[PDB]
């Protein structure tokens, strides 16, 4: 998930 | 493990260092739509990384992480913005260029339910003067709670901190000791009304899903999805 | 007008009963069976919480529409945290009535329901870690009670009212934390501890509020007249 | 309404 590479 | 070794001013300090920015924006049912969505979008970006400087966050798993910010970013958007909006009574200040009206919510189908509830919230912020560090200290106190219990020792512990910080903050204004119990009381009442406008907010933006009316942005599915 | 012993045998006292249920454990659940049951309790209690309601010290100063707005805001709040009260001491458990006790894998057999009987069971785990006073019990329902609704709202001076009796259970939740022999650190964070719990209850609420509209809308079960009005308040 | 009138008794 891209919420994954934001944090 | 490093959270619970600072002060109350150090964890201010932490937290007010840490605020995100001010956005600003670029009516219709789905031009005011695109607007808020994309505002939203853009919000969101920031909270994440706003998100991994809340004292104690980052000591979480990567897990765990995501399940609070699933749960809390409506949350934690709402919270934000009735605090911008807290000395524009009547209106909300979505941003510095996007201020609106009750009559505005009226534009799109069942806004204007939810507008009512955060101008409400920040009538009530503004009655009981909400300071700024009172602000930042439950915008984090919603970020570790609102998912702690959909799963923890050390969440709690972080969270009986930030109660401290919050009380120091009250017996340093001057505040009787009965009248800190009751402000503390006060507060964290609303973060219950905070969070029905939440679910309220999630079921609202659900229904312009699917029943199409603005394009959405894939970050902000992906919160909404964690929502079933 | 009343000291803090005197507000908590003041609630103790208008502690609505444990009602049971038609259900005879015989024959299993289905989904239709078991949704009968819960609606038939859920309706049972609500009037017995109506008259609780009206013994809430303070609660009849306000007048009958915005009692009736209160109530209309928190009924299943109200209701969910007595059953998470009666489910304490019943781990993985609810205690829906003495001879209805369901599991988290009963909970299955209705659409929907298993993912609010885990949060229904980790606000009873919350509880039981805290270790929850019937003193302090009370009190949070009696907040609930006042602060549900209080946000959905010119002349009143009502509200202003409703602060008050709201800013004096908590003076009396302090006063029950502070007579247990907790510093006042403690205090602060218990009373801090409990009031979070009751973000999550309201959750629970609007989720369980959604779920009980799809079941009329899906007919599923008959509703009684008194519960569809509840539930019509919430669109 | 019910809650209207069960409140009134
Ligand atoms: O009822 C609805 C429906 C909907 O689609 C969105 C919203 C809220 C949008 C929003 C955007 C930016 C913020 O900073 C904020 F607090 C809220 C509310
Ligand atoms: O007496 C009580 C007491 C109580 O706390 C809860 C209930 C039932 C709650 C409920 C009923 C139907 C649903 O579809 C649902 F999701 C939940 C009944």
């Amino acid at each position: 998930k891209i919420l994954h590479r934001l944090l | 493990s490093l959270a619970l070794s600072l002060t109350a001013d150090q964890m201010v300090s932490a937290l007010l260092d840490a605020e995100p920015p001010i956005l600003y924006s670029e009516f219709s049912e789905a031009s005011m739509m695109g607007l808020l969505t994309n505002l939203a979008d853009r919000e969101l970006v920031h909270m994440i990384n706003w998100a991994k400087r809340v004292p104690g966050f980052v000591d979480l798993t990567l897990h765990d992480q995501v399940h609070l910010l699933e749960c809390a970013w409506l949350e934690i958007l709402m919270i934000g913005l009735v605090w911008r909006s807290m000395e524009h009574p009547g209106k909300l200040l979505f941003a510095p260029n996007l201020l609106l009206d009750r009559n505005q919510g009226k534009c799109v189908e069942g806004m204007v339910e939810i507008f009512d509830m955060l101008l409400a919230t920040s009538s009530r912020f503004r009655m009981m003067n909400l300071q700024g560090e009172e602000f930042v200290c439950l915008k984090s106190i919603i970020l570790l709670n609102s998912g702690v219990y959909t799963f923890k020792d050390h969440i709690h512990r972080v969270l009986d901190k930030i109660t401290d910080t919050l009380i120091h903050l009250m017996a340093k204004a001057g505040l009787t000791l009965q009248q800190q119990h009751q402000r503390l009381a006060q507060l964290l009442l609303i973060l219950s009304h905070i969070r029905h406008m939440s679910n309220k907010g999630m079921e609202h933006l659900y229904s312009m899903k699917c029943k199409n009316v603005v394009p959405l942005s894939d970050l902000l599915l992906e919160m909404l999805d964690a929502h079933r």
